[PDB]
């Protein structure tokens, strides 16, 4: 579970485990995925996607999702979540706004994105009905047995930890998590790389002097542009995306019906939406003369048909077309 | 870089109740460290008992039980039983390693008292053709697991010569020891009465071989 | 169901190298991966890493990266350990452990290293024998003593191994440079002398093997 | 629409870390100085303007580049085509795909026929044509290689697996600001997200 910079944590920029990065309100089906830099899932070892590991410490903690809180304007609904990834049906809003609750803490994580949610149709709504045609939206599974794309993740880099640099009753000592390797000198001169169990310090004195780091490369991390780059090398981690945009046909939109009136060799059409619908047409001689407008406001419109026909297209709802002799 | 720390021993009869524990010199030990507890009998024997702070390891009796109270993994013998009494370890995950405990000592009132079982053997013939004598007294099934051995050659206690292992564990819980005295093929043919004295909770058992 | 069987322990000068194998039983090896822990004489228990038996990478504790070479004989479910250099602080024992259900649920037999200089002496091998007089019990106490031998270490059987019942095998002990090793065996006072009992030993370093019968001393 | 998947910087502590422009499409990087990178435990590189940041970020495909994307086409006139259907006669049945050109039978059913050419040569596609899922749009993209930013076609692959492409995205990195770790990605929103 990475961490990152968060940056309006609750009060103003912290480091967050669950820091927020590659927000996508770019489908349409009221989803968004997201990536914290925290790895929920299965444990740190092997069972329960719907348990939650982040970072505490240098440490992770490896333990239930009891509260988890995606939000944006309103709050969110989770879809799913598989390893770095959450995906989580939510409104329209200017940012996001992510967190859930250890149990003494809130600790949660904010961001700037621009949201929205058209549906596919030439219907703007604001938000998915519970009817209407079905056609193909893009939209993000519910699943994990993913493979159709895959992003770097290589090693971290270091992290400071300045809990390590304690003293030893006059000099700076530093310690190691479990053996791991400690990077490690002072602005004096004294231990120069630092490769090491518990050192101590015989030169500087002052804890903040002096070269707090933690290469622990046992397990590799997403590649967050707020990393610090593992100054080594490119290791593998060739990692795959569980949430791939997909071809689903939304549960999607309908605006309702036209009142058709006649006139000669044209329609008068008193209309009434629900939403902002898109109508157009197509006279269908070889002169097209089209028409396009957003239609949000009920009005009566008129079209001068032709002899040879005239389509009509309702929104999502069918094209229609029309004998006007 | 974190240090798990556990009592050291801790004493109880059988049918008690006890809790060890498993403190992180970190902070609060939490569902994320995964609290392990690992049992050590006699033999350089282990098995896991509990896994993920409170999954218990199958075959495992019930007596056993993992939680975690106030900041610390712990781990409860509800019903302590004499064949508990071993080395119990804590082990905690840090996010990329496994930190050991100290381990804690349980000690189970039980196991009736037991005492040794002696015998002196006398050198073989065919180590006497190698112009040395090695006098073999061995003690076995005895507890508690504690003896004295002390040797007289010819009425007189040896001193120097003698040799006795550390009591180890047998399989039943009871212990074990043998002691040597080595001789040469000549000091043997000169003394007469060899003996093997065993101090064991208060009673003396003494071996004696007649050259 | 899950045994952990690993190899007998080593004796080695400083310098040189260690396979130490861990053959599994009882479980799809490719689904739980292998920790190895190092408890030392005095210190106590110590993770030194974890394998991965599904993709083969090694994690090293940082105390153990270097020397330390975690691999595996994946098609015979067997894990190693190699411990390359020696160092004479190396003496110890090390486990191999399964990991599963959040921490470690089945551990190994150990094997001991005993990295030490010396020449290798192959061991005399002498039956222990009641007293020329009487010995009227129940039961009678046979022995078995393995003397001057190096390094460790010495395997000690009865009757081939069908003879465990009422064995007392006595750990190795060093004594003036050489280990020394003792067993007895509690049989009915009807089984022997009338039943043979035999004493087997073996050296592996000195490929020495003894079978030595326990004979009445009249 | 693109997407900043931003490499990870470098943040070398006391000193410069020259960058080069490596092969990325749009490989903006852009060394920098004067920070003090707040990272976890306060800042952690010890010197106050030695502290070097090196922001790189290339431009690359989206997850949706593969499902979710418009599509440019150099349109032709080929070939038309038609299911006719003919009840003939006492024959009664032929529902056959045929074609327009003028010596094309298609002999299903029992019929020989030859249709076309057609004079009617309008076609409604233009030269020129962007798609996008089913809605067709007779637009003059730009082309290939030269989308500005914002516009249409910002990002230009030539398929969906070629990892060349063309990325005028406009993209600018900034300094990350007071001594934090991040990296500022000035970027226009894509020509894909407009157009839509």
């Amino acid at each position: 579970p990475y961490i990152a910079d968060c940056p309006n944590c609750g009060h103003s920029r912290c480091d967050s485990p669950i820091a927020i990065e590659e927000v996508r309100g770019d489908a349409h089906a009221g989803v968004i995925r997201i990536q914290t830099s925290a790895m929920f899932g299965l444990k740190t070892d092997g069972v329960d996607l719907a348990y939650m590991s982040f970072m505490n410490g240098k440490t992770q903690k490896s333990i239930k999702i009891d509260n988890l809180h995606v939000r944006t304007s309103a709050p969110c609904s989770l879809v799913s979540h598989h390893g770095y990834y959450i995906l989580a049906q939510c409104p329209p809003g200017d940012t996001v706004t992510v967190g859930f609750h250890d149990g003494p803490n809130r600790h949660t994580c904010t961001v700037a994105h621009k949201v929205e949610f058209r549906p596919v149709g030439r219907e703007k709504y604001r938000h998915p009905p519970e009817h209407g045609v079905e056609l193909p939206c893009n939209r993000y599974t519910h699943k994990r047995a993913d493979q159709g794309h895959y992003v770097e993740m290589h090693q971290p880099g270091l992290v400071a930890d300045h809990s390590l640099l304690s003293i030893h009753s006059a000099k700076v000592k530093i310690t190691v998590p479990s053996g791991a390797q400690v990077k490690y000198y002072c602005k004096c001169p004294d231990v120069r790389e630092g490769i090491t169990s518990s050192d101590h310090t015989t030169t500087c004195t002052d804890v903040k002097q002096c070269r707090a780091y933690l290469i622990d490369n046992k397990k590799w991390v997403y590649n967050s542009g707020r990393l610090p780059r593992g100054e080594g090398d490119t290791f593998k981690g060739k990692l795959h995306v569980p949430f791939v945009p997909v071809k689903a046909k939304c549960i999607a939109t309908l605006a309702p019906e036209p009142l058709v009136e006649h006139k000669h060799r044209t329609l008068i059409l008193h209309l009434h939406p629900d939403h902002p619908t898109l109508l157009t047409t197509r006279s269908l001689g070889s002169d097209a003369n089209p028409t396009r407008q957003w239609i949000e406001r009920p009005t009566t419109v008129n079209f001068t048909v032709t002899g040879e026909g005239l389509e009509y297209t309702w929104g999502n709802h069918p094209p229609k077309r029309v004998w006007a002799q | 870089q974190a240090v798990v720390t556990q009592e050291s021993a801790l004493t109880t009869s059988p049918g008690e109740t006890v809790t060890l524990t498993c403190r992180s010199n970190i902070g609060a030990v939490t569902s994320s460290n995964c609290a392990n507890w690992v049992q050590e009998k006699p033999d350089h024997f282990f098995t896991g008992l509990i896994g993920d702070t409170n999954n218990r390891r199958s075959g495992v009796p019930a007596r056993f039980s993992g939680s975690l109270i106030g900041d610390k993994a712990a781990l409860t013998i509800t019903g302590a039983q004499t064949e508990d009494e071993a080395i119990y370890f804590c082990a905690l995950w840090y996010n990329n390693l496994w930190v050991f405990g100290g381990g804690t000592k349980l000690t189970v009132l039980g196991q009736p008292k037991s005492s040794p079982s002696v015998t002196l053997f006398p050198p073989s013939s065919e180590e006497l053709e190698t112009n040395k004598a090695t006098l073999v007294c061995t003690i076995t099934d005895f507890y508690p697991g504690v003896v004295t051995v002390d040797w007289k050659v010819d009425g007189t206690p040896v001193t120097q010569g003698m040799e006795t292992t550390q009591p180890s564990k047998q399989s039943n819980n009871k212990y074990m020891a043998s002691s040597y005295l080595t001789l040469t093929a000549r000091a043997w043919e000169r003394h007469s009465s060899y003996s093997c004295q065993v101090t064991h909770e208060g009673h003396t058992v003494e071996k004696s071989l007649s050259r | 169901q899950i045994q952990l069987v690993q190899s007998g322990r080593e004796v080695k000068n400083p310098g040189e190298t260690v396979k130490i194998s861990c053959k599994a039983s009882g479980y799809t090896f490719t689904e739980y991966p292998m920790l190895w822990v190092k408890q030392a004489p005095g210190k106590g228990f110590r993770w030194m890493g974890l394998i991965y038996t599904n993709t083969g990478e090694p994690t090293y504790a940082e105390e153990f990266k270097g020397r330390f070479v975690f691999s595996l004989e994946i098609s015979a479910s067997t894990a190693y350990l190699q411990i390359n250099n020696l160092t004479n602080e190396d003496t110890a024992t090390y486990f191999c452990v399964r990991d599963y259900f959040i921490s470690l649920d089945y551990w190994g037999q150990g094997t001991t290293l005993t990295v030490s200089s010396a020449k290798t002496t192959a061991p005399s091998v002498y039956p222990l024998a009641p007293v020329c007089g009487g010995t009227t019990g129940s039961s009678v106490t046979l022995g078995c003593l393995v003397k001057g031998y190096f390094p460790e270490p010495v395997t000690l059987t009865w009757n081939s191994g069908s003879l465990s019942s009422g064995v007392h095998t006595f750990p190795a002990l060093l004594q003036s440079g050489l280990y020394t090793l003792s067993s007895s065996v509690t049989v009915t006072s009807n089984t022997w002398p009338s039943q043979t009992i035999t004493c087997n030993v073996a050296h592996p370093a000195s490929s020495t093997k003894v079978d030595k019968k326990i004979e009445s001393r009249r | 629409k693109y997407k900043t998947k931003v490499p990870s910087p470098v943040v070398k502590c006391c000193g410069a870390t020259q960058c080069t422009s490596k092969p990325h499409p749009d490989y903006q990087c852009q060394v920098f100085t004067g920070v003090y990178p707040f990272m976890w435990g306060g800042a952690y590189c010890f010197c106050d303007t030695e502290n070097t940041q090196m922001s790189e970020a290339y431009v690359e495909r989206s997850e949706e580049c593969s499902i979710d994307h418009a599509k440019a086409y150099k349109v032709h006139t080929g070939t038309v085509q038609a299911m006719v259907n003919i009840t003939y006669g006492s024959v009664s049945w032929r529902s056959a795909d045929v074609y327009v050109n003028g010596e094309t039978p298609a002999k299903i059913g029992d019929a020989k026929l030859i249709i076309g050419p057609l004079s009617s040569a309008w076609s409604p596609f233009d030269n020129k044509v962007v798609v996008y899922g089913h809605e067709v749009y007779n637009y003059d993209f730009p082309e290939y290689g030269t989308g500005k930013a914002g516009s249409f076609g910002d990002l230009q692959s030539r398929t969906s697996t070629s990892n060349d492409l063309y990325a005028n995205t406009n993209l600018k990195l900034q300094r990350p600001q007071a001594g934090i770790v991040h990296t500022p990605f000035t970027q226009a929103p894509s020509g894909f997200e407009r157009w839509k």
